[PDB]
Order: C-alpha cells, then sequence, then structure tokens
RNA sequence: CGGUAGGGGAGCGUUCCGUGUUAGGGAGAAACGCGUGCGUGAGCCGCGUUGGACGAAGCGGAAGCGAGAAUGUCGGCUUG
RNA sequence: GGCCAGUGAGACGAUGGGGGAUAAGCUUCAUCGUCGAGAGGGAAACAGCCCGGAUCACCAGCUAAGGCCCCUAAAUGACC
RNA sequence: AGGGUGAAAAGAACCCCCAUCGGGGAGUGAAAUAGAACAUGAAACCGUAAGCUCUCAAGCAGUGGGAGGGGGACCAGACCCUGACCGCGUGCCUGUUGAAGAAUGAGCCGGCGACUCAUAGGCAGUGGCUUGGUUAAGGGAACCCACCGGAGCCGUAGCGA
C-alpha cells in the first residue's frame, strides 16, 4: 500500500456505491479516468477526485511515474450512521440508517517482464 | 446483584466453541448456537463413528473377498472358505488380513488350492 | 545457614487447614 | 515377510519396514527390543500355513520407540433428553514397532 | 460403572482479603494465536504478535461464582 | 430408627375380567415386561412389539433377533 | 443517553488534490498502526486478496472411510493444512405416557438476569471440655473485642391432670 488517499464520512451509501469501483480495479490511470467520466452514476464523485488524489501526489512524494500506475486495492466500508425518525403510522416499524462510505484505495507500480529476442542474419 | 463480571471469563466460553468450529461447511462455526447444534452432532456422532467405525470394516472386508470369489471358482460362499480353515487348523488370514487379494494375489492363491483339499 | 538459591523453606502456619467435611 | 502377530486381541499385516501403534507392553521398557513368537503367517517364497496354534520355529523381532498416548483423543458422548456432556481423555501408549526384513 | 427429578461423595475458575512494599514485570499485565503437550472435566502451563499497566504463585477465609433461550433488560449490528 | 427427596392426570404389549357391538394406540382395575429416567441390532421408515439391555479406546473374533439375487454385509447351498 | 489521546499537548506552520468540507506527506512525540470519531480496543455484522471444493446435483448437511489439488516434510521411510465421493443421518430447550415437526420460547453479539441474608430450632461432620458445658447486656489505663460478667439457658430421674 505504497499512496492511500480518499477520506470518509461520504454523503454516498455502500450499495450503490462501490459497484463503480469494482469496475476501476486492476485497470490503469487511465482506463478509469475514462469510464467514470462516462458512468452516469453519482458515485463518479468524489470518487472521480479519487483516482486523482491518490495520483498526482505519488508522483511528487514518491517515486512514482504517471504510467505504471494501476489501482492495487479499492473496497467500500460503512462508516457511521444516524438513527433518524420519520412518522408513518403511530410510530413504530422504523429505525432509519444512513449507510456512509469512506473508501481508501492505493496506486503501486506494475510489473511485468518482456524481453523479445530473435536472430536477423545479414 | 453485581456479580463478580463475567467479562472475560464468559468470553473464553464461547470462542472455545469456535476453535472447534473450524472445518464446517455452513455457518455453523460462526456462531455459539449455530455450532452448539453442530458440536452436540459430533458430540453423538462421534460416539458411534468410533464403535461404527469396526463395522465400518466388517462390511469392507467381506465386501473386498466378495469381489474377488466372482472370479476363482467357489461362487458359492467365501463362507466355506473360511469354514476350510477354522476345520483346518489357520487362525491366520482374518478379515483385515484380506488385503492378499489386491496385492501380490500369488498368495492368497495358494490358500485357493488348500481350502478344497480339507472339505 | 541458608541456602541461597532463591527460596526459603522455614516453617510458620501458611493455613489453618480445613474444620471437617460437609 | 507377511507376519501375522498378537499385541494381545489385534493382529495386523503388519508388513516389514512399517511401525505399528500397539496396545501396552508393561513387559517392554522404553528404547527395548521385543519378540513375538506368535506369529502365524509366514513370507518365504510361498505363503506358509503352520498347523498347531502360532508358529513353532522362526519369529519376529523389533524395537520400541518409546511408549506415549501420543494423542489425547478425548472421547465424549451426548443425550437429548437430558443434558448430559461429558468428556474422557484415552491415553494409550500407541507403541510403536518397525522391523525391515521384507520377503515374498 | 445408561440414566431424568432427587440424594450422597470429590474439585476448577473468577473479584477481594489474610499470609507478601517476598517475589515476577517497562530486558513490560490486558487483548488475540500457537505448541493441539497436560487433567476425568470445567481448564492449567509455556510462548509469538499486538498493546498498555500492575498483577499475583500455594493453603485457608469471605463471596452480589461464570445463562445460547423466562413474547427478559440496555446498546450495537444483519435480513426482507 | 434418623436426615434430605421426588412423585400422585402415565402410556403400550401379552395374559385373566368389568364397560362398548369381546369396535378403538379409547376408557376403568389386577399381573408381567418395555417406554417413560438405557442406545444399539431387526420389523423399509413406527419410542411402547422382538433380541440384547452401552465405563472407554481397537482397519480383533465368535453369536442373539432378523436374514443371505442386486440395491446395505450374507446360501439363484444340497435332497423331496 | 453520554467516562479517561499524552507527562506537559509541542492538539499538526508550510506543501499537494478538492468547492479555501476531506485525505495524503512534511514535522512534533518513546508512541498519532496515541492526534480532537482520539487509550487497551474482542464479538455480532460488513469486504478485499490467496489455496482448495463448486452446474447433471438435492433434504438442520456433521460424522466415519476417503482420491485429487495448492503448500510445508525427511539426504524414500508414504505424515501436518483443504476436501470429490461414500455409509449413516429429522437442532436445542420446555412441557409430556409420547414430538424432528404443523408443541412452544429464541433474529445475532457484548453486558446484564433468578434458592442470598437475619434470628431461632432440629440433625450430620468436626473441634474444646465434660455428667458438666456455656454466657447476654455491661465494664474495659484494652495493638484491640481478651479479662470480668455464668443474671439466664441446656443436660444427668421420671412419670401423672
Amino acid at each position: 500500500d505504497e499512496i492511500t488517499t480518499r477520506g470518509y464520512s461520504i454523503s454516498m451509501s455502500v450499495d450503490k456505491a462501490r459497484r463503480v469501483i469494482d469496475q476501476i480495479r486492476g485497470r490503469s490511470y487511465a482506463e478509469t479516468l475514462m469510464i467514470l467520466e462516462l458512468m452516469p452514476y453519482r458515485a463518479c464523485y468524489p470518487i472521480f477526485k479519487l483516482i486523482y488524489s491518490a495520483a498526482a501526489n505519488a508522483s511528487h512524494n514518491k517515486q512514482f511515474n504517471k504510467a505504471n500506475l494501476i489501482i492495487s486495492k479499492a473496497e467500500v466500508n460503512k462508516g457511521i450512521t444516524l438513527k433518524k425518525v420519520k412518522p408513518r403510522a403511530r410510530g413504530r416499524s422504523y429505525m432509519i440508517l444512513r449507510p456512509t462510505c469512506h473508501i481508501t484505495i492505493v496506486l503501486r507500480d506494475i510489473t511485468h517482464f518482456d524481453s523479445y529476442d530473435k536472430f536477423l542474419e545479414s | 446483584m453485581t456479580r463478580v463480571k463475567r467479562g472475560y471469563i464468559a468470553r473464553r466460553r464461547r470462542k472455545k466453541i469456535r476453535f472447534f468450529a473450524s472445518s464446517f461447511r455452513g455457518a455453523h462455526s460462526r456462531l455459539t448456537r449455530t455450532i452448539a447444534q453442530q458440536k452436540i452432532r459430533a458430540l453423538v456422532s462421534a460416539h458411534r463413528d468410533r464403535d461404527r467405525q469396526k463395522r465400518d470394516f466388517r462390511r469392507l472386508w467381506i465386501t473386498r473377498i466378495n469381489a474377488a470369489i466372482r472370479e476363482r471358482g467357489v461362487y458359492y460362499n467365501y463362507s466355506k472358505f473360511i469354514h476350510d480353515l477354522y476345520k483346518r487348523q489357520l487362525l491366520l488370514n482374518r478379515k483385515i488380513l484380506a488385503q492378499i487379494a489386491i496385492l501380490n494375489p500369488n498368495c492368497i492363491y495358494m490358500i485357493y488350492n488348500e481350502i478344497i483339499k480339507k472339505e | 545457614f541458608r541456602l541461597d538459591n532463591l527460596g526459603p523453606q522455614p516453617g510458620s502456619r501458611k493455613r489453618p487447614k480445613r474444620k471437617g467435611r460437609g | 515377510i507377511f507376519a501375522v502377530v498378537v499385541i494381545g486381541s489385534r493382529q495386523y499385516i503388519v508388513i516389514p519396514g512399517r511401525w505399528i501403534y500397539t496396545q501396552r507392553l508393561k513387559g517392554a521398557t522404553v528404547n527395548d527390543k521385543i519378540v513375538l513368537n506368535k506369529v502365524l503367517l509366514v513370507g518365504t517364497k510361498a505363503s506358509t500355513y503352520i498347523g498347531t496354534p502360532i508358529v513353532t520355529n522362526a519369529a519376529v523381532h523389533a524395537v520400541v520407540e518409546e511408549q506415549l498416548l501420543d494423542d489425547k483423543v478425548i472421547v465424549f458422548k451426548y443425550k437429548k433428553k437430558k443434558n448430559y456432556r461429558r468428556n474422557i481423555g484415552h491415553r494409550q501408549p500407541i507403541t510403536r514397532i518397525k522391523i525391515t526384513g521384507i520377503t515374498g
């Protein structure tokens, strides 16, 4: 876990969300920023500034180039909920909960090792 | 009455039941009750399989030879076979020693000609 | 003369034992 | 060699080169040699078969590998009609053998 | 030597106290794993990690002495 | 004889008799056994029927009841 | 309902992304895998990654036998973790002659929650004394509830209104 940046106490959810990060996982820093800008989901934010947050900083803070960057870890967890009350019928069948999210991803270089070799007689 | 505070005491009375539950398929290893009804099974069946383990093979040995009888010649019964050794005087070659059928079937072939001579 | 091995063995009371059964 | 000795109530075909967790052998101490002339079956080319109980000649020789209850299996039972949960561990020195001399 | 209600006969552990500013600890309690060794059993002993302070061997004494169900109580957290 | 109990609406099968049509695992008594406070083997599956009535381990043998074509081990064994 | 970061807060300048909410670094501290949701922070619950099993197989599904596979072994010696398949196999408790259920109670977890105490009497074990044994109130220069106090109660002879 090289660089891990994001936040908490988000106004989103844990169900509707996450389904967006599960698609950017194992994807480069580009293949992830070219899909979010097309995702008609609210989860796209502040998850949009997220992929950009994990990056950029890891460029001047650590020795990580803009390329070879791939979302290694990513998961949405439920934080603190608030027990609200809403009338309906004598007030009894109610609890209410606001599943907040505080995802925490991380970026890192990519392995891979290519070394093509051929013979060219002349 | 302010008890002596169970605290960690009642904490060890449940986790100990969890350690035992670390190889079950269902969720009978993530709840004291789901395991409670699970341990009892491995508490009764265990008291059975221990005595059943002997019987479980009692049928096996006989089945091992049974599958070896339908090829030789004594299509009758392996009982007469045991009867031969009984009337003979061979306290060996037991249901467990019947493993001579699968491996080295040359030794189990000798007794085949010794049972006929006796009876 | 005490044996320097960390562990005295005098003879006091230690305990009043028990008093009957039940 | 296909030997059939007696552990007191058990009669395995203990093939030379393998160990057998026998019962208690008060007669034999730790790392001591044991001989059971009660063997029935014998390898030597063709599986020989003696008449009178056990064998009259030859025998089995080996050395015990220390006695110990190995692992407490801890047997137990249970009842439904009434809560009766009890546990009991069985020792059993499971004294292992050895032997090596093999033959057809 | 199956065993309910019951009767009788033996013990472990927890808080505290007497025997203890003796001894163990910052070269370090508590929380979790493991060695799956040990006892008939509830458990005990040793130890790694984490973690942050004291706790407490043995016998006895005094207990508000360990519950997964009493449409329990309080709080938190699943499912539809 | 003394200390502490528990339990008083039990059920079923065989046998000997009252109730009902000698109809009911129905009901009410006596006797024995089982269940009820003991599994298991067998009757396909049925606690109360039958055998046998479990300190424990054991890839150890022989039997009871019930069976032996296959399915779950065991005679399409012999004679009429 | 709601307790305590640390010894003192030095409780976080500046720098980078964002709407000058939020986070990550740079630093301070023995610690912030202690920083205002903050100490040690388990369980129920909710996820990621890794090994194995997983579409022709079914019934509170574990257990006994048990192949293969991903690793760890020993200079074979056939073992330590997952488990295809196979023989059996209808939770617990309470209440009942009798249920697994269409008998009932229970969503899960932590904590919490049911024969204790006073006086007196009758027994059992044990201890001191002994046909004798033993006090209650009170007094007390009391490291101490001792001593004194035996007023009183119980027993060895009983029986009868």
